């Protein structure tokens, strides 16, 4: 049945997560109360991947909502589609994590993690063939970052042979809540390097710049940023949710996108960036590979693509798709490694997303991603050199040595990208 | 060009045209390989669960 | 009457198997419900078509086939397809989760858990045979199941059915219709399968794709397009086994006629004519014309240049309004106008087989009904070009160990990669010597 | 835009076409091992023709005909002419040659015996008067040495005619209107001056001057007395192997530039010496000939945003 178990942790995690379910529920014709009212059978073929059959032809998202504070999870329950989630799948504490990785991972988070693992188990036990897990979270805060990775570690221990994917929001000073985000993100990246198979890197700096420059949104909100994320999340999971078999299941796509186990951090991209006119296939292709449409605040013209996966949605001509896809790379084959033949794969889906005659989602495994980790590492080191703000973490029982190790681990990651960018 | 062995039946025929004359592993051995692969997987999992336990 | 058991492994093997048995049924006058009025030996008989079909007391003709796949998506379409009534559950085998395009996963991890079951279902087909002559094994090179589980199955088949012949129909990987690791799986399964296959027919998806676009005007051909063309070519190859005739009547003859050297057991296939069905009026090609087309690279199952190789054996299978007179006249004229160098140690000749029934086409299909077609099976060294291409792509990734961790993580060790590659290097050398 | 890749840094000719290709702002020089190319200026030996024409969406063209070596090797050329019904027994323009490995080691001495009975000097490579000297030197081919060649005056010196022929993907046969003679500059001694391989600048004489000499010394023209024979030998050799090297219905395209070397005897009869598959050009002619290569051979398949060739029809 190739079921997926969705987990969303923390404020950012639950807000990205909540809109994801709102978007794909719409695509699959599921109303705010779990009733299906779709006009096509394609909507129900792969509905089992993210929803469970409930009594009365109700579809209940196979999602687990997690947070150390209530509130973000109270708003979800009160927002649009909030009634669609299983009440038992809201797992929350009262203390909060104070934007502190240590609190989410070691103190506050440890108190609550077994309750989450009980719900995860209950969901997995009723899967005909569990495909894997997907987690939404930020890396800059405390719950999604510190507890989110603690979850991933606990899940791997109990399901060591299942795929673990994350949609991870990287912090940026240009859209910053607290000054310690580089610490929390540096600590989380090492967890992800070890315990995820695919991490979709969503950089809040890129999201902002797109809203400001392209979308020309003076003063963007988190809603605006999350509008681009849910559209991206909808695109990357399109091949998992509708008939088609190119990167059909999580393991298959991991096998084709990850040539080295630690280099599994992907640059997202979407087109058209969102009025009544539909883009032509040439316009989709050129924009999708354009840096401005990249969601990881990285210029791919500074690195080389290890692998690339492009998904086109809407009724179009596959011929023009090939013509432009083969065109864009044959015209810029300087940015694709020559030691992975045919490393650009294209998928097509008839069902277009809501309100768009056709769109394109981009998933790239580029060595340019090292720029994003360079940003984090430099910001981390700027403070760590002076042990600034470190008392927030030592007060939770962490030692400075754990920071030093995280720093070394990410610097290692950066050099592991530069190695393959010059080979 | 010589036609030879021209066979004919109700559903067709066949012949040969010559244009020029000319001038294992055991069931046990397989199990050993399969069980050996399984062993290496079990070991890699053991190291993982030990890594996690740490 | 010697029986032939067909085995379909992985998506490509199963979907191609479906297309073949639909064509077989149309060719033999077998309705979807599994019975043929023309058969007067109800519940028995040992006619030529019985080599592929058993018979029940109710006049049902059940294929001597087994469908094996590690996920149930593709085989479920057999259980619910137009020909679901042909097969019974015992011959449809599906696992829970597939090999994720990972040879090591299909061969070691998952293969070890299902191999005994497959052999059991096959045994129940063998036990039903008065004189089983061997197996026909359909699979992709690139799939994790088609590559990984097939080679394990071939290993065990050589153990359990030592005296039996085994032929392959192999789908060679083409980036136009594909997974990035397919070269790895291709070399791995070729190395492990080499000494267990008596004769293997490679079909490169790149060639099928281009024939569909070029001849059938299909702008973007789908697997259904590709599979209905492949089935025609498979049918004309297996036609001698299920019709009256004198050429290639048992599996052993394929080896005898096409494979002098055991390791070089990959005959090249060329088919003609492929004609669009939208063309109501199309001139019927002559014997000489379709025989000449058998030497145009654009009609081969694998794009290569036989002009720069050497022939070891050449076999012409005609279907339709053909008489030996026209063939010889066609061969005489072609010999003086093309490059046909046989190896010194082999006679320069052609084994010809004619079946008067013109090729069958699937009603509502892309291929036009023609009055005569030919499939040429020729063992030429030129097909080593395909090994060279595949080995080169393998070398590019393996130099960086790209993706290797997926196979090691499944129980394989790097040693198998280099070992399999060295076998492929010696295979290219074998063609080099024969073709100098 | 189009993309090509260079794989023979030594090629004098194609270093120039690659310079012109870039000088159009519509060709991109890729890494020598990048398979996503439109045109390959391939290597001289072991060119992997088997990996061409398999890239989706790429129309691929290469500057060598797979199988053209049968014409461009001393031995195979002798073997081709003798065993080709299109040429054998009708080849009055190729001196009798023999292939003998250090095989027709016997048939050579057969006709050689009659010679001494009745001119009997031969030459071998891959110049002596008796077969014993030749075999002691030595795969080598041997053919009758043209004892009476046409000598230019003044200087009493033998020459060497080199013609450049371009064969495009359609197997059209284009003869560059500019040829060169390679003059020994040494008085011919019937008993350095025998070899002409590299009075006139650069020891090379172009057609305009050679034609004037013929009109003055022999009351004839280059076209009538020699060029008609040149075109005939070129067409015979290339039509002979067309079925074996044509990329007409092939998954990739071929073209190639050939250097035919001829010789002229006292009777103004043209003889074919050999065919080079990787020839160089005359410095005074690289510009025009290399642009013509781009016009007819390259941009004919990959177009851009009079004629220096003589199309030998067939
Ligand atoms: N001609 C043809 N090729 C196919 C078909 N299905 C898959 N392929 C080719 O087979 C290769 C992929 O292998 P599959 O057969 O799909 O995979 P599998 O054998 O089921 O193995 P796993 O899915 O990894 O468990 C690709 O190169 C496809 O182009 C088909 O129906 N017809
Ligand atoms: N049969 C013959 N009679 C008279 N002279 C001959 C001859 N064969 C060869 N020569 C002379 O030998 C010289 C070299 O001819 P040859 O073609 O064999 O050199 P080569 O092929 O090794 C280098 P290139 O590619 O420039 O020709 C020529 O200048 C020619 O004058
Ligand atoms: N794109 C996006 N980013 C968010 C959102 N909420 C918080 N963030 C980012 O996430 C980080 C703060 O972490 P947060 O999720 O609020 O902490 P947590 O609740 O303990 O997991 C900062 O980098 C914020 O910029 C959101 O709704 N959308
Ligand atoms: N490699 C790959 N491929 C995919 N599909 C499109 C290529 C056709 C989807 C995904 C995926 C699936 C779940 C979660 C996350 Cl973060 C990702 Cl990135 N990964
Ligand atoms: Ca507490
Ligand atoms: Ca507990
Ligand atoms: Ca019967
Ligand atoms: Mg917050
Ligand atoms: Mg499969
Ligand atoms: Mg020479």
């Amino acid at each position: 049945m190739r079921e997926i178990v969705h987990i969303q942790a923390g404020q950012c995690g639950n807000q990205i997560g909540a809109k994801f379910w709102e978007v794909i529920s719409d695509e699959h014709g599921i109303d705010p109360t779990g009733s299906y009212h779709g006009d096509s059978d394609l909507q129900l073929e792969r509905i089992n991947v993210y929803y469970n059959e409930a009594t009365g032809n109700k579809y209940v998202p196979r999602a687990i909502l997690v947070d150390l504070e209530p509130g973000t999870m109270d708003s979800v329950r009160s927002g649009p589609f909030g009634q669609i989630f299983r009440p038992d799948n809201f797992v929350f504490g009262q203390s909060g994590a104070g934007n502190n990785w240590a609190k989410g991972h070691y103190t506050e988070g440890a108190e609550l993690v077994d309750s989450v693992l009980d719900v995860v188990r209950k969901e997995s036990e009723s899967c005909d063939c569990l495909q894997g897990f997907q987690l939404t979270h930020s890396l800059g805060g405390g719950t999604g970052s510190g507890m989110g990775t603690l979850l991933i570690s606990k899940i791997r221990e109990e399901y060591p042979d299942r795929i673990m994917n994350t949609f991870s929001v990287m912090p940026s000073p240009k859209v910053s809540d607290t000054v310690v985000e580089p610490y929390n993100a540096t600590l989380s990246v090492h967890q992800l390097v070890e315990n995820t198979d695919e991490t979709y890197c969503i950089d809040n700096e890129a999201l902002y710049d797109i809203c400001f420059r392209t979308l020309k949104l003076t003063t963007p909100t988190y809603g605006d940023l999350n509008h681009l994320v849910s559209a991206t999340m909808s695109g990357v999971t399109t091949c998992l949710r509708f008939p088609g078999q190119l990167n059909a299941d999580l393991r298959k796509l991991a096998v084709n996108m990850v040539p080295f186990p630690r280099l599994h951090f992907f640059m997202p991209g979407f087109a058209p960036l969102t009025q009544y006119r539909a883009l032509t296939v040439p316009e989709l292709t050129q924009q999708m590979f354009d840096s401005k449409n990249m969601m990881a605040a990285c210029d791919p013209r500074h690195g080389r693509y290890l692998t690339v996966a492009a998904i086109f949605r809407g009724r179009m001509s596959m011929k023009e798709v090939d013509e432009q896809m083969l065109n864009v790379q044959n015209k810029n084959s300087s940015y694709f490694v020559e030691w992975i033949p045919n490393n650009v794969k294209t998928a097509v889906c008839d069902i277009p997303p809501r309100g768009l005659k056709m769109s394109a989602t981009f998933i790239g495994n580029s060595t340019a991603i090292q720029e994003l980790f360079k940003r984090i590492s430099e910001q981390f080191t700027a403070m760590f050199r002076r042990k600034a703000f470190l008392h927030w973490y030592t007060g939770e029982g962490m030692d400075e040595m754990e920071f030093t190790e995280a720093e070394s681990n990410m610097n290692d990651l950066v050099s592991e990208y530069q190695q393959y960018q010059d080979a | 060009m010589e036609v030879i062995e021209l066979n004919k039946c109700t559903s067709g025929q066949s012949f040969e045209v010559i244009l020029k004359p000319p001038s294992d592993p055991s069931l046990e051995e397989i199990q050993k390989k399969l069980e050996a692969a399984e062993e290496r997987r079990k070991y890699q999992e053991a190291e993982l669960l030990k890594h996690l336990a740490e | 009457m010697r029986e032939c058991i067909s085995i379909h492994v992985g998506q490509a093997g199963v979907q191609i198997g479906n297309a073949c048995w639909e064509l077989y049924c149309l060719e033999h006058g077998i309705q979807p419900d599994g019975q043929m009025p023309s058969d007067k030996t109800i519940g028995g008989g040992d006619d030529s078509f019985n080599t592929f079909f058993s018979e029940t007391g109710a006049g049902k003709h059940v294929p001597r086939a087994v469908f094996v796949d590690l996920e149930p998506t593709v085989i479920d379409e057999v259980r619910t397809g137009t020909y679901r009534q042909l097969f019974h559950p015992e011959q449809l085998i599906t696992g829970k989760e597939d090999a994720a395009n990972n040879y090591a996963r299909g061969h070691y991890t998952i293969g070890k858990e299902i191999i005994d079951l497959v052999l059991d279902r096959i045994r129940k087909l063998a036990d039903q045979c008065t004189g089983l002559q061997g197996f026909l094994v359909f699979h992709s090179f690139g799939g994790g199941t088609g590559s990984g589980f097939t080679s394990l199955l071939m290993e065990r088949l050589s153990v359990d059915y030592g005296k039996k012949s085994k032929l392959e129909f192999s789908i060679y990987p083409a980036p136009q219709v594909s997974a990035v690791v397919e070269p790895y799986n291709s070399i791995l399964t070729t190395h492990t399968t080499l000494e267990h296959s008596d004769c293997a027919f490679m079909v490169d998806n790149e060639a099928i794709y281009d024939i569909c676009r070029r001849n059938l005007d299909i702008e973007r051909p789908t697997y259904t397009n590709l599979n209905r063309l492949i089935s025609q070519i498979v049918s004309s190859i297996t036609a001698s086994l299920r019709f009256d005739g004198a050429l290639n009547v048992d599996l052993t003859e394929f080896q005898t006629n096409l494979v002098p050297y055991p390791r070089i057991h990959f005959p090249l296939a060329t088919y003609a004519p492929v004609i669009s069905a939208e063309k109501a009026y199309h001139e019927q090609l002559s014997v000489a014309e379709i025989t000449n087309a058998c030497f145009e690279p654009a009609n081969q199952m694998v794009k290569c240049d036989p002009r720069h190789g050497k022939y070891m054996a050449c076999c012409l299978l005609y279907r339709g309004d053909v008489v030996p007179k026209d063939v010889n006249a066609a061969i005489a004229t072609i010999k003086t106008k093309r490059s046909i160098q046989f190896v010194d140690w082999c006679p320069t000749g052609f084994k010809v087989g004619i079946n008067y029934q013109p090729p069958t086409v699937v009603p509502g299909g892309d291929l036009a009904k023609v009055q005569r077609a030919v499939c040429m099976l020729s063992n030429t060294t030129a097909i080593a070009e395909a090994w060279a291409r595949l080995d080169h792509k393998f070398d590019l990734m393996y130099a960086k160990r790209a993706f290797v961790h997926w196979y090691v993580g499944e129980g394989m060790e790097e040693g198998e990669f280099s070992e399999a590659r060295e076998d492929m290097a010696a295979l290219e050398k074998d063609y080099e010597e024969v073709g100098v | 835009m189009y993309t090509f890749v260079v794989r023979d840094e030594n090629s004098s000719v194609y270093a120039e076409v690659s310079r012109l290709l870039l000088a159009t702002g519509q060709w991109k020089r890729l890494r020598k091992d990048n398979p996503r190319f439109n045109l390959m200026l391939g290597e001289r030996n072991r060119l992997p023709f088997g990996r061409l024409g398999h890239e989706p969406g790429l129309v691929q063209l290469v500057n060598y005909y797979r199988g053209a070596d049968k014409l461009c090797r001393k031995a195979s050329l002798v073997k081709l002419i003798k065993t080709s019904p299109e040429l054998s027994e009708s080849c009055t323009w190729f001196p009798e040659s023999y292939v003998i490995y250090p095989d027709e080691r016997e048939v050579f001495l057969a006709a050689y015996n009659r010679r001494r009975e009745g001119g009997n000097v031969w030459i071998a490579k891959s110049i002596s008067s008796e077969a014993s000297e030749l075999l002691d030197f030595i795969v080598h081919v041997i053919q009758k040495y043209l004892e009476k060649p046409l000598l230019l005056e003044p200087g009493h010196r033998k020459f060497d005619i080199r013609s450049w022929v371009l064969v495009d993907h359609l197997y059209n046969i284009y003869l560059y209107r500019e040829g060169v003679l390679r003059t020994s500059s040494e008085p011919y001694n019937s008993a350095t001056c025998h070899l002409t391989n590299h009075y006139e600048e650069g020891n090379e004489m172009f057609f305009e001057e050679f034609n004037q000499y013929l009109m003055d010394a022999l009351n004839t023209t280059l076209e009538n007395s020699i060029l008609l024979q040149i075109k005939h030998i070129i067409r015979s050799c290339l039509m002979c192997i067309e079925p074996a090297i044509s990329t007409k219905h092939l998954h990739y395209q071929s073209f190639q530039l050939f250097g035919f070397d001829f010789m002229v005897d006292e009777e103004l009869k043209v003889w074919l010496i050999e065919v080079n598959g990787a020839p160089a050009c005359a410095q005074k002619l690289y510009a025009e000939l290399c642009q013509g290569i781009v016009d007819v051979a390259i941009s004919s398949v990959f177009p851009l945003a009079t004629s220096i060739f003589i199309k030998l029809h067939h």
